[PDB]
């Protein structure tokens, strides 16, 4: 178990990393979870809310509706 | 009239020139075939000059390109003249191809006109 | 067999045998499982001979 | 409406007030990449132009004689093409533009 | 006589084949396609013939990992071989002198190029 | 003090070996497993 | 995992194992347990019945 | 201060440009064929002397 | 998110195959008509159609085929390496296929 | 592609799922807690199965061939050997990233030894040793001086581990001639049975 | 007449192609190219190969 | 944010040999994990500042550890921390 | 060896060898009015044998194309799953193997009877190939002279008082 040695940031939140093994973080912050590791997935929630509502059905592209 | 097959010799430059000057000036050739060769000569001539000129302009721009402009003179010159060589070759090849395709069409028309192809009759 | 044994330590014969061996193992081919079940489904397909020797298949009446 | 998340808060648009953006030590510097970038980008564009507009324009509008790859697989007799006796309702203009 | 080598079946054709120990002795110090395939085959044969479930499930996990790694190795092989094939194809046709001296009779139809029934295609008698 | 073929060959080798790192980086597998 | 001897004795005295486990997890070794990936499934109210 | 460093970091050594590498290569001394300049009598021939001159200038 | 179930994926696979089957019907009829194309009688009207085999050289066809097989192989490589590659690293393959 | 089978699904409430998505620290904490729970649950199931087997005994013997028995043991040993080889290869490949502090010195030692052995000399390897493995030994000198994964000793220990695992106890197997259509016992000669 | 001869030869061929070619060909399915004995690779149907070989 | 930058090992363990970073002049790809972006550096000492380079390398190399290769006969017992049950 | 050496569509090693491409090109430069009823019979038998042969050649080349296409994909056999790449590479490679096969001369009794017959039909065919197919006749003349055939139409004719009509490739006198 190669534990996360030290987080040099002054943000006390990032201190959570020191508790876990390198393999544990590698499994849940990389490989399968690469598109999710160490990121606050608020955009997933926003885009889900965009998709599931009865919005305007005239879509120009992914980002914008039709003018 | 020409031999046909995979093993046969392709048309050489001398043969193409001789056939072109035969179709242009000889009798036994209808006016339409000669006019076809003349129109081949007129329209094809633009492409050699156009390719050479476009290559010259592109090479002048390329001689001062962001990486080319900071190369030693020998490498800079070679890289700068590469677009000119490419476009000049394109122009010459396009001119030759257009002219010879139209000339060969005229030659086929002449051969059919004088019935000089076996397995071809009205 | 005596002749073959006699010409076993020769470098030329050993070189020919080495070339033969190298050509033999040159082409090793992998056969994947291309069904959506993949490894676990195939593994569960190969359990017939050993299911009856398992504790959940022992006769054990509730009453 | 979609930013009004009911259980969590979306991140603030501005950076956290604890962060300090004053310049510090330079770590890595490979500036020549920019030049390379320019070069490649410009090259591609130039090539793109030559391969997409100049050559098609010259072999479509500046001549009537076809090239070999236009009819080598066909068994029509030889003929020339004109830009004006085709596509009366111009559906090729929006297609080319797009 | 004849039945000894015509009717008496050989031993090997009946019993299950054993592991070829020659092919696992001197292995290259690499995680190459050969070694990965050997490991995959070993674990697949084991889970196909083993009554032990703990080792079987461990080998199932390791087999999935080996499948991913072998997919990567095959992607490298496919890229290199197909790029070489395409470049060789292009170079061959760049240097090959294409025969352009084939017969052109198919493009010529004198009865149709100059319609032999001219002035009669429209009903006239 | 002039053209030399050894320097030219070295420059050609450097030109050929320059794009190797970028092609290898493109072929590199990332730390992503898109199952 | 280590289970205390006193706790095991308490379990054995209070509960007598009379039936087998139908869960296939019982065959997993500790090597295979450590290789598992914990995925999450949001469980909310269901309105679509198809 | 930035212009005095020509808009590059003072702490980074940097990579030599095409011109600098070219000049570094072109000013390298030419060490000719050293086997020709030996006290061996075989180098006293006219052909050997001609080759020595034309190579070790 | 939250819409692409297994039923939807199967629906879109079916939609793809249905569209390509529909487009392959009229083309099939045209190809069948092309095979047994109408012609004049061989005896006096059309004595030359015996020699009009309309055979095109295979060498020219083979040199024609290169870009299509190239994009097929590049697309397969793009789809296989999507397991362990990112979007910016695959933009090279995507741009090559586009060109 | 392959379908992984190491996924354990845990249900969460929508509020907790939102917090998991937007809070990586909470996500890691809950994930490690659930992994501990999975370990506990698996151990509990294993203990229950042990108690059941003790109370009621085995379901029955396994009809296997002696050839298949020997091949299973050989496959296990070969798998262990290849895992050890892959471990060594990975340690050598990832040398520049695992330990970046000593990489320069270890690489200098490895390269100088390799140059010495392959310059003005011919390196003659015997057995399974290769140039790559010798470079691996040169790089990890200090590590291999502590616990050398010696191939012969590790193979002996692998065989001992395989045989002591308890899976291959002959009392668990009813050895048979598998090829025969009717189930018949093992009919190898008496001396062959003694050698087995 | 020809037909009869042919069929005789056909039958004879089967005999002569029994031990000389096909059985030695079947000697190649004992092990794979990696040395591991033959095992089942299923295409679509995961048939249970419970019997011996 | 430097806290989010990591030099992640490849997902395919056999592909470490086929990396640019194996070369002395290759490329080093550092992933920003809070945005899943890539920073490609040239691993030549002339492009780096020695006063901060070692600190950056130490801070970004935390998930490329020895477990990536595997556990030998001795480290497998320490691969996890035992869960003690019933000790109260 | 074989029990069907009488068959007209059969041949031995030292028979006149013509590839299918050469045979079709030769057919393209002949007239049926100039041939006796025996020569027409030879050509018709050759036609049926050759139609079956040209039908079968891709079947002969399929194993080699299959192997080469498999080796181009890699060392993985994804049966029923790599069919798309396998058959794209097949549609590319099988034409190449068929190119090598169709450009390969094959010996036949009908080939050696049509070309090397000493009657008027043989002379007509030889001269027609000599004039209308100079390259085919160049190769064929080399082959015939190598096989101890002595005809006036051969370029390698030491008894002729007229110069050869083509380049005489080097050969052992
Ligand atoms: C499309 C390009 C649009 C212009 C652009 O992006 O310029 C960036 C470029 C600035 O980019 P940079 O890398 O931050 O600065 C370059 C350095 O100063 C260092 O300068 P440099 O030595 O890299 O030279 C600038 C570079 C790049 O400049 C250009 O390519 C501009 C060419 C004219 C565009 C009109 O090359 C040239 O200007 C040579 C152009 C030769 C003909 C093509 O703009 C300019 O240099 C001025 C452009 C003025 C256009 C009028
Ligand atoms: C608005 C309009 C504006 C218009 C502007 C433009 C107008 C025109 C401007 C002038 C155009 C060019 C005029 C003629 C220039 C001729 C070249 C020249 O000056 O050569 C000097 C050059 C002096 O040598 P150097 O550059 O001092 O030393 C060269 C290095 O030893 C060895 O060189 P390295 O180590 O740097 O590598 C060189 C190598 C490097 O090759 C590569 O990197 C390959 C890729 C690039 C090509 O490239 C070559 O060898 C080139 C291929 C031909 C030889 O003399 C020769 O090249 C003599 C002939 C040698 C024949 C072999
Ligand atoms: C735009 C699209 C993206 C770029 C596409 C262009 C090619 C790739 C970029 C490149 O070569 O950059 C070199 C260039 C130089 O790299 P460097 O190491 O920084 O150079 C300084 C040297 O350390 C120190 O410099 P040095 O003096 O020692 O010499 C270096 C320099 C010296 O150059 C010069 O002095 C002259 C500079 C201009 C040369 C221009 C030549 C071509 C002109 C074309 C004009 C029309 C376009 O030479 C070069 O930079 C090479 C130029 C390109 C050579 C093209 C021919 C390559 C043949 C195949 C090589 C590999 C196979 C053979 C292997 C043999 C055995 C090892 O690097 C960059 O531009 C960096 C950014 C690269 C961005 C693209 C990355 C993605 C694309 C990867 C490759 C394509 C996809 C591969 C398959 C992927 C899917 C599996
Ligand atoms: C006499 C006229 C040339 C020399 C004028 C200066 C006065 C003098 O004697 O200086 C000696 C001079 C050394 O004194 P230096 O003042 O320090 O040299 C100034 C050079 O610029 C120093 O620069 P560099 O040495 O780099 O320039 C020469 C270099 C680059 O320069 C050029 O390429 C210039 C080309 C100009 C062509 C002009 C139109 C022709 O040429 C080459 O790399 C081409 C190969 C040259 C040698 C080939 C023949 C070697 C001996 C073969 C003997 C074979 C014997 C058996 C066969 C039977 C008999 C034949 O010796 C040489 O340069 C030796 C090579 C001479 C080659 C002359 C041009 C080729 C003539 C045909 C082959 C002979
Ligand atoms: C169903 C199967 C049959 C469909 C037949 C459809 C009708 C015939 C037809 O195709 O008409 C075409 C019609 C035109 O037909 P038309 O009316 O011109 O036909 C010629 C008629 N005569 C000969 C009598 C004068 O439309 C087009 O041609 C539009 C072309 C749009 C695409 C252009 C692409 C340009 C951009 C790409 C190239 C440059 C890249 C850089
Ligand atoms: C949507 C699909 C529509 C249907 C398309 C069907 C196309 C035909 C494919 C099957 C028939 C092929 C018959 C070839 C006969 C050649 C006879 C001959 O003498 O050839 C010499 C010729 C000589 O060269 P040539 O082709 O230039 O001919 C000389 C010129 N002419 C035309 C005037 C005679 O060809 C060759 O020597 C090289 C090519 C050999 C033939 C290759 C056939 C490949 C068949 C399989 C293709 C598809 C594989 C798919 C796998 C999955």
């Amino acid at each position: 178990m190669n534990r996360f040695f030290k987080v040099s940031s002054k943000y006390q939140y990032y201190k959570y990393l020191e508790q876990y093994d390198a393999a544990f973080l590698r499994k849940y912050q990389s490989e399968t979870h690469w598109y999710l590791g160490r990121r606050g997935a608020w955009k997933n929630l926003v885009i889900k809310y965009a998709g599931d509502h009865i919005s305007l059905e005239e879509e120009h592209n992914v980002k914008y509706k039709t003018h | 009239m020409e031999p046909f097959g995979t093993d046969e010799r392709n048309w050489t430059h001398e043969e193409k020139d001789i056939i072109t000057r035969f179709l242009k000036y000889d009798k036994h050739v209808n006016l339409k075939t000669a006019e076809m060769v003349y129109s081949a000569e007129v329209e094809s001539a633009y492409f050699g000059k156009a390719g050479a000129l476009a290559g010259g302009v592109i090479s002048a721009l390329f001689f001062n390109f962001p990486i080319v402009r900071n190369l030693p003179i020998i490498r800079r010159s070679v890289i700068g003249v590469l677009p000119f060589l490419y476009c000049y070759t394109w122009g010459k090849n396009t001119q030759e191809e257009l002219r010879w395709l139209k000339t060969f069409a005229a030659y086929q028309r002449f051969v059919v006109y004088h019935g000089q192809h076996c397995k071809l009759w009205v | 067999l005596f002749l073959i044994n006699n010409y076993k330590a020769y470098k030329i014969n050993t070189f020919f045998l080495y070339i033969y061996i190298y050509l033999n193992n040159l082409n090793i081919i992998w056969y994947p499982i291309f069904k959506a079940y993949s490894i676990f489904g195939y593994y569960k397909s190969t359990r017939l001979n050993f299911i009856d020797t398992k504790n959940e298949n022992i006769k054990r009446i509730k009453y | 409406n979609y930013l009004d998340q009911p259980f969590v808060k979306v991140p603030n648009a501005n950076p956290n007030a604890s962060l300090n953006f004053e310049e510090g030590e330079v770590l890595y510097e490979n500036t020549r990449l920019l030049e390379w970038a320019k070069f490649w980008n410009y090259s591609v564009v130039v090539g793109y132009l030559w391969c997409a507009y100049f050559v098609p324009y010259n072999i479509f509008f500046k001549t009537h004689m076809p090239l070999e790859h236009a009819y080598d697989n066909l068994f029509f007799p030889y003929f020339q093409h004109t830009h004006f006796l085709w596509d009366n309702n111009a559906l090729h203009i929006p297609t080319v533009g797009g | 006589m004849i039945w000894k080598y015509l009717q008496r079946t050989n031993r090997g054709n009946i019993i299950q084949a054993g592991l070829q120990h020659r092919k696992f002795e001197n292995l290259p110090f690499k995680q190459n396609f050969d070694n990965l395939t050997k490991a995959y085959d070993l674990r697949m044969w084991y889970i196909s013939n083993s009554p032990h479930e703990a080792k079987n499930l461990e080998y199932v996990n390791e087999l999935e990992a080996l499948h991913n790694e072998l997919n990567y190795q095959n992607s490298r092989q496919f890229l290199f071989r197909t790029v070489s094939f395409l470049l060789g194809w292009a170079l061959f046709y760049q240097f090959y002198e294409l025969p352009k001296t084939y017969d052109w009779q198919d493009t010529q139809e004198p009865k149709h190029q100059v319609p032999a029934y001219g002035d009669l295609e429209e009903g006239g008698d | 003090k002039g053209f030399n073929l050894a320097n030219a060959v070295n420059t050609v080798k450097s030109t050929l070996n320059a794009p190797i790192k970028h092609i290898k980086r493109n072929i590199e597998p990332t730390g992503s497993n898109y199952s | 995992t280590v289970i205390n001897s006193e706790f095991l004795t308490y379990l054995k005295s209070n509960y007598k194992i009379s039936f087998s486990a139908s869960n296939i997890v019982k065959y997993l070794s500790d090597k295979s347990v450590n290789n598992s990936v914990i995925l999450y499934l949001r469980k909310n109210k269901i309105f679509n019945k198809s | 201060a930035h212009r005095s460093n020509l808009y590059q970091s003072k702490d980074i050594v940097g990579e030599k440009s095409f011109h600098e590498k070219h000049l570094e290569q072109q000013t390298a001394p030419y060490s000719g064929v050293k086997s020709l300049e030996e006290p061996v009598s075989q180098n006293k021939s006219f052909i050997n002397s001609l080759m020595r001159a034309i190579h070790n200038h | 998110y939250s819409k692409f179930t297994a039923a939807i994926q199967r629906f879109w696979k079916r939609t793809y195959i249905i569209f390509w089957v529909i487009e392959a019907g009229t083309f099939s009829v045209f190809f069948y008509l092309t095979l047994n194309a109408s012609s004049e009688p061989v005896y006096m009207y059309d004595q030359i159609k015996i020699y009009k085999t309309h055979l095109f050289s295979w060498r020219w066809f083979l040199i024609k085929l290169l870009p299509s097989v190239s994009i097929i192989l590049l697309g397969y490589y793009l789809q296989l390496t999507l397991k362990w590659n990112l979007f910016n690293k695959q933009n090279t393959i995507v741009l090559l296929i586009t060109l | 592609f392959e379908t992984p089978s190491n996924m354990v699904y845990s249900m969460v409430n929508p509020d907790e799922h939102d917090r998991l998505l937007v809070d990586p620290a909470y996500r890691m904490e809950r994930t490690k807690a659930l992994e501990e729970k999975y370990k506990v649950y698996t151990s509990s199931l294993r203990e229950v199965e042990k108690q059941f087997e003790e109370r009621y005994g085995r379901a029955g013997q396994i009809n296997i061939s002696k050839v298949t028995y020997s091949t299973l043991i050989d496959v296990e040993k070969a798998v262990l050997k290849m895992d050890r080889l892959f471990r060594k290869v990975a340690k050598f490949e990832n040398r520049a990233f695992i330990d970046r502090a000593n990489h320069s010195r270890r690489e200098k030692r490895m390269l100088e030894r390799a140059q010495q052995r392959w310059d003005s000399n011919y390196s003659f390897f015997t057995g399974s040793l290769t140039e790559e493995e010798q470079k691996y030994r040169d790089y990890y000198e200090t590590e291999l001086e502590a616990y050398p994964e010696d191939e012969g000793i590790e193979q002996q220990l692998d065989q001992q581990e395989v045989l002591l695992s308890g899976r291959y106890d002959p009392k668990l197997y009813d050895f048979q001639e598998g090829y025969t259509k009717n189930p018949e016992d093992d009919q190898t000669s008496l001396i062959e049975k003694k050698a087995f | 007449n020809i037909r009869a001869h042919f069929w005789s030869n056909f039958a004879l061929g089967l005999l002569i192609t029994g031990p000389i070619f096909i059985i030695p060909f079947g000697k190649a399915f004992r092990n794979l190219r990696s040395g591991v004995p033959y095992y089942f690779r299923p295409k679509y149907v995961f048939t249970q190969k419970n019997q011996y070989n | 944010e430097v806290a989010h930058l990591e030099h992640l090992p490849p997902s395919v363990r056999s592909g470490v040999k086929d990396l640019s970073a194996q070369d002395a002049d290759g490329l080093v790809d550092v992933t920003c994990m809070s945005s899943q972006r890539s920073l490609v550096f040239y691993k030549g000492d002339q492009y780096w500042n020695p006063k901060v380079y070692n600190d950056f390398i130490n801070q970004t190399s935390n998930l490329w550890t020895r477990n990536y290769t595997g556990y030998n006969r001795l480290e497998v017992q320490n691969s996890v921390e035992q869960v003690k049950i019933g000790f109260s | 060896m074989d029990n069907n050496y009488h068959f007209w569509g059969n041949g031995d090693r030292q028979d006149v060898s013509l590839s299918y491409e050469d045979y079709y090109s030769i057919l393209d430069c002949l007239l049926d009015e100039k041939l006796s009823p025996q020569g027409l019979m030879k050509f018709k038998n050759l036609h049926e044998v050759s139609m079956y042969g040209v039908s079968y050649v891709p079947l002969y080349c399929f194993p080699v194309a299959y192997g080469i296409s498999h080796m181009l994909t890699g060392k993985v056999r994804r049966g029923h799953s790599g069919y798309r790449n396998l058959f794209s590479l097949m549609s590319v490679v099988l034409p190449f193997t068929c190119w090598y096969a169709y450009t390969t001369p094959i010996p036949r009794r009908l080939y050696t009877e049509i070309i090397c017959s000493n009657n008027a039909d043989g002379a007509y065919v030889r001269n027609r190939i000599k004039q209308q197919k100079p390259g085919i006749w160049r190769k064929l003349s080399q082959q015939l002279y190598n096989k101890n055939f002595r005809f006036p139409e051969l370029n390698q004719d030491l008894t002729a008082t007229e110069f050869p009509l083509d380049y005489v490739a080097p050969h052992k006198f």
